[PDB]
């Protein structure tokens, strides 16, 4: 897969939507060709990777065991209720495969809210048992860098990667083991409507003249205030983010959000 | 060298989410298949006593690869249930988005996830790049020079040398294969815009993003309309109209010659994987509440009889759980659904899949591109009609050629070329109706305590439905039925193979360590196991 020269990255997939993955086919200068052929070697990807089957599976092994070593990129949840059988690649658990893979790897990322903190799957009644990465496998000594969104904004992952190349370390990291030179403000600090909000001009309904004139989404449930990201500043796709499209902020990016930031058009 | 035995594919790369195949092969052909779904997060119990509102939030995480394509069912089933009709311009902004949600998914589906099954990417080093530029000229108005070819491969061979092969590790071509037939020039070319797409997608999704926040998992829909008073402003609409612009002539200057190209080379493929029976939903309305008011037409048809499409009724869905990983083996319709898991391991009890098995009247229904553009054909849809034509014509076969493996792919192409026009129709109707003076797109709405609704999306993988029973204001039932349910889901309590397991039956197996046949049949569908289970 990988040999000398590149570093080799790992991306596995749990109990994942693949929003996250194709967050990243949407990186942006540098896009997802430099990264691949330039920046990095992607050693094992199920999603776009040639091989399938036993020839994937001979390629992780490949990838894991390697001398020059790995980054490993986790994306989902792991389902840990009965005995982690809810999800399973090559018929082995993906709480077995990420507790035999993971402590291997010299840096590991958990890239998405799923990886982060256990995501959609893990809210009320969280029928499958579905854990983050850090807190499924806390007893092996697993710290994964966590970059948190549903999904993340890939400038944040690229950032990441390139700061640990470089550095040989971790970012600074918040409580939440999220990186504070892209998880350090609000949402809301950085709004362009902030003023509104100053002024308690808020919208009372999205058909509202307040809402078609910009004004502020908190009483239509906007969680901006109470959730870290960098969506105002970076924006997504180089052109928007749900507040500037007239939607509130979800809070995405927040640990238990599905239950935490839920009604999801109240404050 | 006719190999008899089990082959196992797990995990089937190259898709969304987590699938094993297995098939028994007897005298090199596949005799026998089952179509393994091994994630559960069930997103259904999970709904269950929300609020109605935040369903659209919830579903629209089944899946990033088809984002969007769950928010929009969500809301159309909120939407019906509180009985909203939502303003002309809600309903073209969310066609606009979900037109380009199609054109994005299909373009990354034939590169990157198909055509690693029929190019040899390593061969393309051994090619001619003169010879490859004169081919590549010959099939599209585009044109293409030696020089242009060759720095992918200048690019391509460095790539090599460096031994790192990243997601090329271990394909099935290295070395070469029987079953790879292109030679290096076509090769070069398919690598060529593999790797041109790569960064022709990133264009494609921010379409998206113009009106719907961002891409991934769109934030611009709430129940009776849309959020984005921007999408109204010349410049936001100028925005999104050249991002389609550039979408529309790849898929019309590149993707289609590519995949006829490929197509002709493979014509062998007319002879595997067929189906019989063919379930659509439509898509792009003018009538919220009209299915036939749709650009597509809904429509069902059974054993390949083209001449009799049946009107779609919505209370013949039912969903089985006889051979699926949940409790006992009672079949229902979505609005008396069940989301009872029971894990009984690979075929205990005659199970082996989280997924559950719609049938239509009892009987297993591919959905999907092929679906979508058959019916449409037979409905006498023009702009399919032309299209599917021209394609026949250009591949010199005839229309019994859709029912395989190459006919699906070839539909997949069909729908995106329609689309891309389509969606040019739509933005102008849409200009048109702004410079009326109608500038809402949101209507006020009333939760009522008990309501039962369904909305409806044919999403690029097929017919999705979301139905939702609303009890005391909140979800009672929420009920997901999705395309790759019923195209992968397993057998029924009737034992009738679903359309992948039976498309798979003939397959042919040159190779039982990389059984690249498997995956171009089970590729063609277009697999998405998250949608599939949620
Ligand atoms: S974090 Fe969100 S987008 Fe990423 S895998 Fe989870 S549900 Fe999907
Ligand atoms: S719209 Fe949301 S993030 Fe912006 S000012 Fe209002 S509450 Fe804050
Ligand atoms: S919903 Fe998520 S993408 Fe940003 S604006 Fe709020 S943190
Ligand atoms: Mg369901």
């Amino acid at each position: 897969l990988m040999g000398p020269r590149r570093p080799s990255v790992v991306y596995l997939h749990n109990a994942e939507c693949t929003g996250c993955s194709e967050s990243v086919l949407r990186a942006f200068e540098p896009y997802i060709d430099t990264l691949i052929l330039d920046t990095l070697s992607l050693d094992y990807h199920e999603t776009i990777m040639a091989a399938a089957g036993d020839a994937a599976e001979a390629a992780l092994e490949q990838a894991v065991n390697s001398p020059h070593g790995f980054i490993a990129v986790v994306e989902g949840g792991i389902p840990t209720a009965a005995n982690g059988i809810y999800g399973k690649v090559a018929n082995h658990t993906m709480l077995d495969i990420c507790s035999r893979i993971l402590p291997k790897a010299q840096a590991v990322i958990a890239y998405g809210t799923c990886a982060t903190f256990g995501g959609v799957q893990a809210a009320k009644p969280n029928p499958t048992g579905a854990k983050g990465v850090n807190d499924a496998l806390k007893h092996l000594g697993v710290k994964a860098i966590n970059i948190a969104g549903c999904p993340p904004n890939p400038y944040n992952l690229v950032g990441t990667i390139v700061y640990y190349l470089k550095n040989k370390a971790a970012p600074e990291l918040d409580s939440l083991n999220r990186p504070t030179m892209f998880f350090g403000q609000t949402v809301h600090e950085q709004c362009p409507r902030l003023p509104h909000f100053d002024a308690g001009e808020f919208a009372p309904s999205f058909e509202s003249e307040e809402a078609r004139k910009g004004w502020c989404l908190y009483e239509l449930g906007c969680k901006g205030p109470v959730t870290m990201n960098n969506c105002p500043k970076i924006k997504f796709n180089q052109t928007n983010w749900p507040v500037d499209a007239g939607h509130p902020c979800i809070g995405c990016s927040e640990p238990d959000f599905w239950d935490a930031m839920t009604p999801f058009y109240q404050n | 060298s006719s190999y008899s035995g089990p082959i196992v594919v797990d995990p089937v790369t190259r898709i969304e989410g987590h699938l094993r195949i297995e098939v028994e092969v007897e005298n090199g052909k596949v005799k026998n298949a089952y179509s393994s779904s091994t994630l559960f997060r069930g997103l259904e119990i999970i709904l269950k006593g929300r609020d109605p509102r935040d369903a659209q939030h919830f579903t629209q995480r089944t899946c990033g690869v088809c984002t969007y394509t769950h928010a929009l069912a969500s809301t159309r089933c909120v939407d019906n249930a509180v009985g909203v009709h939502i303003p002309k311009n809600a309903t073209y902004i969310r066609n606009l988005v979900l037109g380009a949600q199609y054109l994005h998914d299909h373009i990354v589906h034939f590169y990157h996830l198909h055509a690693l099954d029929f190019v040899d990417v390593t061969a393309a080093l051994k090619a001619d790049p003169a010879k490859a530029a004169k081919v590549a000229s010959s099939i599209s108005p585009r044109k293409t020079t030696a020089a242009d070819l060759k720095a992918v491969q200048d690019k391509l061979k460095t790539f090599v040398e460096t031994g790192q092969l990243g997601p090329f590790t271990n394909a099935y071509f290295l070395g070469g294969h029987p079953a790879y037939y292109l030679d290096p020039e076509t090769n070069l070319i398919a690598t060529a815009h593999y790797l041109e797409a790569l960064r022709l997608q990133v264009k494609a999704a921010r379409a998206m993003a113009v009106f719907g926040a961002k891409n991934p998992h769109t934030q611009f829909t709430v129940v009776g309309g849309v959020t984005c008073y921007d999408a109204l402003t010349p410049q936001r609409i100028a925005e999104f109209e050249a991002l389609w612009k550039e979408t529309k002539a790849f898929v019309d200057e590149v993707y289609i010659p590519d995949l006829l190209v490929v197509a002709a080379a493979y014509k062998d493929w007319t002879q595997y994987g067929g189906t019989d029976n063919f379930i659509t939903f439509g898509e792009f309305p003018k009538d919220e509440y009209d299915l036939n008011s749709r650009f597509f037409k809904p429509g069902v048809v059974f054993k390949r009889d083209f001449k009799n499409i049946k009107p779609f009724d919505k209370m013949q869905i039912e969903e089985h759980v006889r051979h699926s990983w949940y409790e006992g083996a009672e079949a229902r319709h979505p609005w008396k659904g069940q989301t009872q898991p029971k894990y009984t391991d690979l075929h205990g009890d005659d199970r082996y899949s989280w997924m559950k098995a719609p049938r239509y009247m009892g009987e297993p229904m591919e959905t999907g591109p092929l679906a979508q553009v058959l019916i449409a054909y037979s409905q006498g849809h023009p702009k399919v009609k032309a299209v599917t034509d021209a394609v026949l014509a250009k591949l010199g076969v005839g229309p019994e050629a859709l029912f395989s493996t190459l006919g699906r792919t070839a539909a997949r192409g069909i729908e995106t070329a329609v689309i891309a026009e389509y969606v040019g129709v739509m933005l102008q109707e849409y200009k048109d109706n702004i410079a009326k003076g109608d500038n809402v797109i949101c209507a006020p709405w009333e939760m009522p305590k008990q309501a039962e609704g369904v909305g409806f999306v044919n999403a690029p993988r097929g017919g999705l439905s979301h139905w939702i029973r609303i009890e005391d204001g909140k979800i009672g039932n929420f009920q997901l039925v999705v395309p790759s349910t019923w195209t992968l889901g397993p057998r029924c309590d009737k034992n009738k193979l679903s359309p992948v397991e039976a498309s798979l039956i003939g397959t042919p197996v040159a190779d039982a360590k990389r059984p690249v046949e498997i995956l171009r049949t089970v590729h063609s569908f277009d697999p998405c196991i998250a949608c599939g289970v949620h």
